Formats: C-alpha cells, structure tokens, sequence
RNA sequence: GGACUUAUAGAUGGCUAAAAUCUGAGUCCA
C-alpha cells in the first residue's frame, strides 16, 4: 500500500568525471536525472510512495556525519521535485558544477564514510515516525558506490560488527537494492560487500551484490522502482480426479493510466473548508420515496420481471462455474492455431506460481513452462480471476527466452458473442481484376514500406501519454506558480515545435514526412529514391479513380 | 423492416397420440417468448388450428379453428395465454377425442394488412405429407390468391406441389427445429461505424493536428487513405439487468417498477465515534485533483489546460514483424480498420487492400498514432492484416482485406518488474539452488500429461473465418431455423471460440421459469441441467488416457483528514 | 420533432477498478 525507497550515494573521484558509456555525463549526474524521471513518474503512477536521497561523504557545512540530505524520506511532493529541478537547471546553467555543490576536490584524496555510522543511518531513518506520513509497508534502500574495497574491508572484526548492522536491517524488513558500479577500465570487486550483506535460512540470504556498468544505471533504477501488484490469485487445476491442483498468483504487465482519476472533493461555503462526498440515491418513481438500499436486480422478460432467490442463482451458475476464483485445464494446443492478434479483447497477466498455497508449485509450473516451450504449445483454460465475474475461455503462453521474467501470459478469448460482425461494403471492387495494374500498386507499397521499418521494435518507453503529462504538468505548475509558456501568438514554427514537446509521437511522425521532403531535395539518386516511390503510389490513386 | 406469421397446427388422431402438437407446442412456445423479449410493433403474430372438431372463424367454415388473432406487439403475457388456451385443448382432446384453412388464413391476412409492405408468411405442422389431397384445380387456386410464402414441417409429392408454386418456400423436420432451439445462437448485432477519418502516411503534423479539414489528399508527399472503424471484438457481460422496487397489485405476481438514481453531495461533521452527514449543495462543491502529497483546485481556464487537444486520424508510425512485437502488448478490445467508399472514392479500397496484402505477405505489424474523435485519448496501436471471406457470385472464393486495430501501451502503462527465476532457480544473493532430484522423471511424465489433452485433432477455424460477414447471417424472417449453411455448421469444432456459456444459461433457465412457475402454474421451480454439448466446451479434453497419480506424487503437491492538503 | 429497429444494444465511470451507472445508438419520414 505504501512504499518507501531510500537514495543512498557514495561520493568518489569517478563519480564525478564523464563517462564514455554515459554519452560523456557523470554518473552522479545520471542518478540525479534518474532520480527526476523517477518521481515525475511516479507522481502519476503511484504518487503514495517516499523517496529520500543522501550522499556521503559530504564535506558540506550542513552534512551530519558526513551524510547530506538532499531530501528526507518523505511522500513525492512538489517541492522536493523542484528542489532537484532547480539543482540540475543550476548545473546546466553554469551557474555551478557537481563540485561545487557538493563541496569536492579533484586532490585524489578526499575523505571517506564510516561505514557504522551510513549503516545505522539507514535503520534509524525507516525507524521515525512522521506525523503526516503514513507507516511503510515496504522500506528500500538503493545504495549506490563506486569504492569495491573501502577501509573497513582490512579490519576483519569491523566487518563482523557490520554484519550485525545488515541483520539489524533485515530484522526491521529493510531490503537493499544495489547499484555496485563497475566501468571499461575499472571493475567493481563484490567481494567486499558480500560479506557483510550475505545471510548465514535457505530463501533469503541477503541481496544480488552482483556489479553493473554505469551504462545500465538509469533503467535498472527505473525498472526496481515499480512494484508487483498482485491482480488475482487461485487454484490452477490441471486433473481434477488425481488432485492435480497447483497454486498460482496473477499480474498485471500493462494498465490503462487515464488523467484525472485521482480526485478528492471539497466543500467550501464562507469559513468552512472540509472534504464532501458524492451520494448515489435511488428514488420511486411513484412516490419519490427514498429506496437505497431496498432496491433488487431483476431480469427484464417483455412486460415481465423475473427475480431468482439467492438459492436459485447459485444453481445456475452451478452449472458452468465455481463461487471463488479458479483456472481449469481444458487442454492443450499449437500456439499458431492459439494466439493471434487480430482478436484481442483483453490485457493480458503475468502468471507466477504461488507455493504459499500448494507447495510444488513451482516444480510443476517451471516442467510445464519447459515442456510448454520445447513443444511450442499452449493451455487452454477455463475459470475466472474474480469471485464477482463471468468465467471465460484463456490462453496460457509461456515467457519467451528473450525476455528476462519467466512465466506465463494469460490473454482472455472472446466468447462467440463477443465477435463483432464485419460491416457490408458499398462496393466490393479492390481492383485485384486487374491483375498488372494491382500487383504494381502492391510492389511501390512494398518498397515505400521498407523505408519505415521499426528496428528496435517498440518500446512503451519512447511513447509518454500525452493527456497524462498535459493534466499532471498544469497540476505541477500552479502549485509551484510557474507561468505558463503558451502564447497564442504562435508562429507555425513555434506552434510545431510546442506540438512535438508534448507528444512523443508527433515528434516521430514530423521524422516520417520530413525524411520524405529531404527525398526529393536530395539530388542524390539514391536517396531520390524514397519521393519518388511516394509520387508512383499516387500516381497509381489518381490513376484509379479517373478510369474506375 | 416488418413481416406476418401464420401458425396453423393439425389436429389430427395421428398427432396427437405421436405426441406431435406437444413437440409443435414447445416450438411456439420459444418462439413467442422470445419475440416477447423484443415487443416489436411490427412483428405480427396469428393461430389457426387444422381437423380440428371446434369451428370458429371469420368465414365461417368447418373444422377450422382461430385459436389466436392477429397480434402485435407480441408480449409475455398475451403469451403466457396463447399456449395456455392451447394447452387447455390439448389436455381435454388427449384420450377421449384442411383445405379450406389455408384459404380462410389468406383472407384474413387481406384484410389485417390490405396492401401494405409486409412479408406474410404461413408456418405449418403436420404429419403424411403423402397423405392429402389437393387437386391441380385447388392447387391452380391457391397459386393466383396467395401472394404468401409456405414454411411447411414434416412430424412423420402431393405437399411438394404448393412449396414449388409458391415463390420462397421452404420445408424442414420437426425434429430439425426441436435441435435448433435447443441448440446455442449467436447474437447478430448490425455493425456501427465508431470512427470516420484518414489512414496517413508522411501527413504534415500541422495540416492534420488542426479542427480544420487540411486536405492531406491533395498533399503529393503523403500517403493518404479514407477509412472507417468498426468494433471487431467487444466484451459482454450477459442479460441486461433491472434495477427495480417491488410493488403491490390486484393480482399479486411479482410486480417491480423501475427506479432512477440522482446524484447528491453530502459532508461529514464527526461527533472513534461516527459522523453526521449533512446533504450540501453541488455549488459548495470543487473537484480537487491530486499531485503527489497534495491536492489542488485549478482556477476554470486552467481546468481547461489539462484536456489535451487531441484530433481524430490514424497515422503511421512504422512497420514490423509479427513475432517482433510481443502478444502480451495488446491491451485493449479490437476494431475492424475499413477503407471508405461512402465518403471517399474507389481508390481508397484499392489502395487500401493493395496494403493489407503487402502486410499479409510479409507478416508484418504496422504501429499507428489513433484518435477517435476531437479531446479523445490519444492511442498508440498495432495495425494487424486480416482476411474476411465473403460469399461470392462466382464460384471462386472473396476474400476482404482489412486491418485489425487494438491499443499498445504508454510509458505510464507499464508494471513490470524482476521476477524470481523458474527454471534455473537461484537465492536472493544469486547463488544457483540445487537442482531438484527425481528431476528428469517429471519432465518425462509432464510430457505425456501434455500429449494426453493434445486438442490439435480439433481443427482451427478457416482461415479468414474467425470473423464474418454480415451479411451471411442475416435472414428474411425472424423464425428460428435451420441454418441451411453447410460451412457454418462443424465449424464450432474450434475449441478457442465457444458459445457464450453464461448468457444461454440465463435464457435457458428464464424459459423454464416461465414454461413452470407461469404456464404450468407450478409452485416449485425444477432448474434444468446445462446440455452436454455446451458442458463438452469448458471439459477437460482427453486425447490419450493418461494416469497422473505419479505425477501428482513426484512434484509432491499438497495443499497448505482532508481540508489542509490543499496548497497554494 | 415523430416512426421503426437495437437492450447479448449505445455510452459512461475509474487512486487500475463496481457482479457499478446512464439511455444511448442506427435507419427512415417533416
């Protein structure tokens, strides 16, 4: 319900100096970019999480300990978020530099943290209790170094001391994720930090200590940031008669995120400011009686009602389903005559074993996965995900190789009923009776296609919702009074420009025609190419229509 | 747009002891109920009974017997008493107890609708079609009268004379329609346009991100095609149900009215205790929108500012392969991507399918930008090519091109995150767990589990099938027939596109309740079984017989404050 | 504004989702 993540960054030489894996941008730049598309993300995504962020060792004047608070671990709020704003446009000004700022110094000798007192920090800060804050359900911290062996790795018994404090941590269901950074020229020993954030049972035995190159930086941070949110879980029966019954947990991978769902009301009549609520009520259309609560469903029959009894409507939907939610195996199939995507109707869930409630779960699953894969099939299965919803027909597709989580992809089947009619035509005449004419039509389209190939595939990343980030950016800048850039004296220049800004994919489709208008100035007969394909196609159109 | 029906059942010796005016019964009986769903003011209905020892009608003529007038709109009611007059008869003429008919019928339709555009037809149940005689001067009569069609059913050549006369007429099986209404019928529901733009390629973003209608068809660098969207795929969720009060009446059946809801606003005075709700004026009310730890009221221009201005078109992003764009992107109801010959011109259904067939042969996807209407959501989607065959005037197949439309998802959209390993299973810290012992027996036993409900026996649906025409299912009357579709029927062997189950359930139990509690006039309601044939469709299926007790025992399952929080 | 058809219909809603909410939608006549 409410999760905490602590930003904890070791201050070192090669922090501070551009990397070639970074297109040249330091890596401490890089987290505290990330940092901002983190909380500008999540503001919209899941505004109810605290972020803190410290770094150490800080030679700055209101550094306690060595450790600086750019920000205490608070709830996403617009004046932390301006507060790293101002920073990074400080920064790109020229105002100051890293250095500057942090108070560091290009001497190759700077001090360092005690690592005692940074461990004890973390425990004590997930410890407070603020006020208008509500407890956490989940504490985090993401601990980012650039130092394999620091001081306390010679003292054996400082190491030991330090164990405890990982424990203390662990004890108090503080977790870590680490960021253990690692170049082309220098790499990153874990041997250290495996030891004093190792477990002595079997499960859990402390976090990966395992390195990353500074390259993976900003989409590691932005992947550990999103947290499961466990749709369903249920039974999965695969035979019934031998008790062949497993645990499964559901979730979802893709939500719709729409502006303007996250509201509250307010009630304001002269010195009285408090929080109102909407009230759906139910009146007779006979006597304008109020009759909440003392309405009944019933099911409409030409100029007659029908109501069942609660006894009655659990022996017709006896017939094809059960009360709690559930999975039956139907059986199994070829996944090409099983998943197309023509006849989507749903999205889809990310299927995981759940051994809390059958153990051998995930023994079972991981040999179906297995053998799923191997022989390129499918399940179909029948049940439904909710306890208040119709069962329906789904497709169990196990995770592909390429992708990192492994599992399976539930996609709903369309009933019968739930297949739309293709609508009837004026006219039916495609122009494939002439067979030259067509196929030339086909061929200019083949090639004029090839120009537009997507390489990288698509990636949800590169497509913000434009409603989501026009709703939450005026949002953002009244409360920190930020005047608006819009001028309704717009040239056709700015007005694109603006355009662009705010949709990522208007930027791409101004690539699109723009690569077709610099096909036509280009004298390169190559690159002429592309123009002139596009001339050909409607040539062919206008062609079309002056004969038939 | 309207249409008459004529029922008349013969009452002979030999149908009512062959229990053949029950089986015809039980045929109008679902019939009329429901049409009575529907009430439609231009769906007419009309009895007469054959050999029939009562002799009431218009004419007045022998053993001809008009049980049921002329009605319109068809209710419940008028037919909980139309089968109940029937059934009356029935029961007293069980034991102890032709020509002119259809000639009294004819008269009667004459005079019900004059000249007026509707088509009549005549539905007869009947057994010995041999058994009859008509001779060439009746039947040369009733050719030149009858300007109404003959749906003529055998319960067990002389017959066949007055279908082949008549222009449309038809004959079936009684058995052929107790199937038919037995058996699950998809809803036809007529296809509605839910978008109306332009298919662009290389559009000028200030041309076409305008309320003004830009011509982006005179623009020579553009691919510019008109096309429509229609609903391919859309959820259900049953009957549609009632919200409804109970009253009292003279005649105490369970009578409802309808009721309405308003919207009101309440505030909560706190007296932990409970509050004291105090209903407040809409006035007094502003919606506070929240940004991370506080909440905001926008002044009204600003409220404005939020809503991006979004303008309707579809506008390609690039092209793919299939298998390069992942299934499990797909977030969304599909829509049928058509080209417009009623706005646009010819050229745009056969550009527009000289497209589709390039992407079929290259399997590829295309990504497009979508907006549906003006200030709609903005939506990235995949454009998938789809054939749809057609019924054709020449012997040769018909295939339609289209595009399948369906939502890819945002940045903001995506939830996913590190999961545990399955496969090659480690600890937290990564360490490799140990490898399962009795491991290459469960792989081994997992794949005969999987061959045993191997369902690849039952055929995928044609190719180009999986959608349909609407035009192949649309019929000249509303009477529940046969389908006469040779490739419509067997082709619901696909185990991926089943009957919806819930919704045949609610109207096979609605029927009964009314067949027992309203006919009947029962007190206690016997709820039938679901039929086998739809039970078969969720059943586990068993290719090979196969005994997962081993299975079962080597995997080892076993089972376990706001009023500060504004800023500014 | 009417007639007809559709209710397994046409929409909305949303802290990501309620066995929720509304009556809408298409065609034809003035």
């Amino acid at each position: 319900i409410h999760e905490g993540i602590l930003f904890c960054i070791e201050l070192s030489e090669t922090m501070f100096k551009e990397s070639s894996d970074l297109e040249y941008k330091s890596p401490l730049l890089e987290i505290l970019e990330s940092l901002d598309e983190l909380m500008s993300q999540l503001v919209i995504t899941r505004p109810g999480t605290a972020i803190g962020c410290y770094f150490y060792y800080c030679n700055r004047e209101d550094a306690k300990e060595g450790i600086y608070e750019l920000f205490p671990l608070r709830d996403i709020n617009a004046t932390f978020m301006k507060k790293l704003n101002d920073l990074l446009e400080d920064l790109s000004s020229g105002r100051i530099s890293l250095y500057d700022y942090f108070m560091f110094q290009q001497t190759g000798s700077e001090k360092q943290v005690r690592l005692s007192v940074l461990f004890t920090f973390m425990l004590d800060t997930f410890l407070e209790e603020i006020p208008g804050q509500k407890q956490l359900s989940n504490k985090r911290v993401f601990l980012f170094t650039d130092i394999d062996k620091p001081q306390e790795a010679q003292d054996i018994d400082e190491r030991a001391r330090l164990r405890r404090l990982t424990i203390d941590l662990f004890d108090n269901k503080v977790n870590f994720a680490t960021f253990f950074i690692g170049y082309a020229d220098k790499p990153f020993d874990n041997e250290f930090y495996s030891d004093i954030l190792q477990l002595g049972d079997s499960e859990f035995d402390g976090p990966s200590t395992k390195p990353i190159d500074a390259k993976y930086i900003k989409s590691r941070i932005l992947r550990k940031k999103e947290v499961k949110r466990i749709m369903f879980q249920c039974p999965l029966i695969l035979d019934e008669k031998t008790n062949f019954i497993v645990g499964v947990k559901g979730y979802t991978m893709y939500t719709h995120e729409k502006a303007g769902v996250r509201y509250k009301l307010v009630y304001e009549h002269e010195d009285i400011r408090q929080e109102a609520y909407s009230k759906r009520k139910f009146l007779n259309p006979i006597t304008g009686e109020d009759v909440t609560g003392k309405t009944v469903k019933v099911y409409p029959y030409g100029d007659l009602d029908i109501n069942l009894s609660d006894s009655q409507d659990q022996i017709v939907m006896e017939a094809y389903t059960q009360k709690d939610a559930f999975l039956k195996i139907i059986g199994f199939r070829s996944s090409s005559k099983s998943i197309h995507y023509f006849n989507n109707i749903d999205k889809s869930s990310f299927i995981v074993p759940d051994e809390a409630k059958y153990e051998g779960s995930i023994r079972t699953l991981a040999s179906l996965l297995k053998i799923l894969r191997k022989k390129d099939k499918i399940a179909i299965l029948w049940g439904k995900l909710k306890s208040n919803s119709h069962p329906s027909l789904y497709t169990l597709s196990p995770s592909s190789v390429k992708d990192y989580n492994e599992g399976f992809y539930l996609y709903r089947v369309p009933f019968l009923d739930e297949i739309r009619k293709f609508p009837s035509l004026l006219s039916y005449d495609d122009g494939s009776e002439h067979k030259l004419d067509y196929d030339n039509m086909k061929k200019v389209t083949q090639s004029i296609m090839g120009y537009f190939n997507l390489r990288d595939g698509y990636n949800p990343s590169d497509f913000k919702n434009p409603l989501l980030q026009k709703h939450y950016k005026v949002l953002h800048d009244y409360l920190l009074q930020i005047e608006t850039t819009f001028d309704e004296n717009e040239t056709p220049n700015t007005k694109k420009d603006r355009m662009m800004r705010e949709d990522d994919s208007l930027r791409k489709l101004y690539y699109i025609r723009n690569k077709i208008l610099e096909s036509e100035k280009s004298e390169d007969p190559i690159i002429q190419r592309l123009n002139k394909y596009v001339k050909i196609w409607n040539m062919f159109y206008k062609k079309f229509n002056d004969d038939n | 747009s309207s249409e008459s029906t004529t029922f008349i059942v013969d009452v002979s010796p030999s149908m009512m002891k062959n229990n053949n005016v029950s089986k015809s019964m039980a045929y109008l009986e679902y019939t009329l109920l429901n049409k009575s769903k529907k009430s439609r003011k231009t769906d007419w209905i009309s009895c007469y009974l054959a050999n029939c020892p009562v002799s009431e009608n218009s004419q007045e003529i022998p053993n001809v017997f008009q049980i049921q007038s002329f009605l319109a709109p068809v209710t419940t009611t008028a037919t909980i008493g139309f089968i109940k007059r029937l059934k009356q008869y029935c029961d007293q003429h069980s034991h102890d107890s032709m020509i002119q008919c259809l000639l009294v019928v004819s008269l009667d339709i004459k005079q019900q609708f004059q000249a007026r555009k509707i088509l009549k037809q005549i539905v007869v149940f009947t057994d010995n079609l041999d058994d009859l005689d008509i001779t060439d001067e009746e039947i040369d009569l009733l050719t030149e009268e009858l300007s109404t069609r003959i749906i003529l059913i055998d319960c067990g050549s002389n017959w066949l004379k007055l279908v082949e006369a008549i222009p449309n007429s038809r004959i079936y099986n009684m058995n052929e329609l107790l199937v038919e209404i037995t058996s699950p019928a998809t809803s036809v529901v007529k296809p509605v346009r839910v978008f109306s733009g332009e298919l662009r390629l290389g559009a000028d973003i200030l041309s076409t991100q305008t309320s003004n209608p830009s011509g982006s068809m005179q623009d020579e660098n553009c691919l510019c095609i008109k096309v429509e969207a229609f609903p391919a795929t859309k959820a259900v969720s049953g009957l549609n149900r009632k919200t409804a009060v109970e009253v009292e009446d003279s005649q105490k059946k369970e009578r409802y009215v309808g009721v309405k809801s308003i919207i009101e606003y309440e505030i909560h005075n706190e007296g932990g205790s409970s509050y004291i709700p105090v209903t407040i004026s809409k006035d007094s009310v502003t919606k506070a929108y929240r940004y991370g730890a506080d909440y905001v009221v926008l002044p009204s221009v600003l409220v404005d500012q939020t809503v991006y201005e979004s303008f309707p078109g579809l506008d390609l992003r690039g092209f793919l392969n299939r298998e390069a764009l992942p299934r499990y992107f797909l977030t969304s109801e599909s829509s049928f991507i058509t080209a417009d010959t009623r706005l646009g011109c010819q050229s745009d259904l056969m550009a527009f399918s000289a497209l589709v067939d390039v992407m079929l042969e290259n399997r590829k996807i295309a990504v497009a930008r979508y907006v549906s209407k003006k200030d709609s959501e903005v939506n990235m989607c995949a454009l998938c090519p789809v054939l749809i065959e057609h019924s054709n005037i020449n012997s040769e197949k018909k295939f339609v091109k289209s595009l399948t439309l369906c939502r890819l998802p945002f940045a903001e959209d995506e939830r996913v995150t590190d999961f545990p390993k399955l496969l090659d299973r480690t600890t937290t810290s990564g360490v490799p767990l140990k490898k399962e012992t009795d491991g290459h027996q469960i792989d081994e036993l997992m794949e005969q589990f999987v061959d045993s409900m191997d369902t690849d026996e039952l055929p995928e649906i044609p190719l180009g099938n999986y959608y349909q025409p609407i035009g192949e299912v649309t019929t000249d009357t509303t009477l529940p027939l046969p389908s006469l579709n040779k490739d419509q029927e067997e082709n619901k062997k696909d185990p991926l596109r089943i009957p919806t189950v819930f919704v045949y359930r609610q109207q096979q139990v609605l029927l009964e309740w009314i067949h027992q509690l309203m006919i009947n006039d029962s007190r206690e309601f016997e709820i039938p079984e679901l039929p086998d044939s739809l039970k078969n469709k969720i059943s586990p299926y068993t290719h090979k017989k196969f005994d997962s007790t081993k299975l079962v025992e080597v995997l080892g399952i076993k089972k376990v404050k706001r009023g500060e929080q504004h800023s500014r």
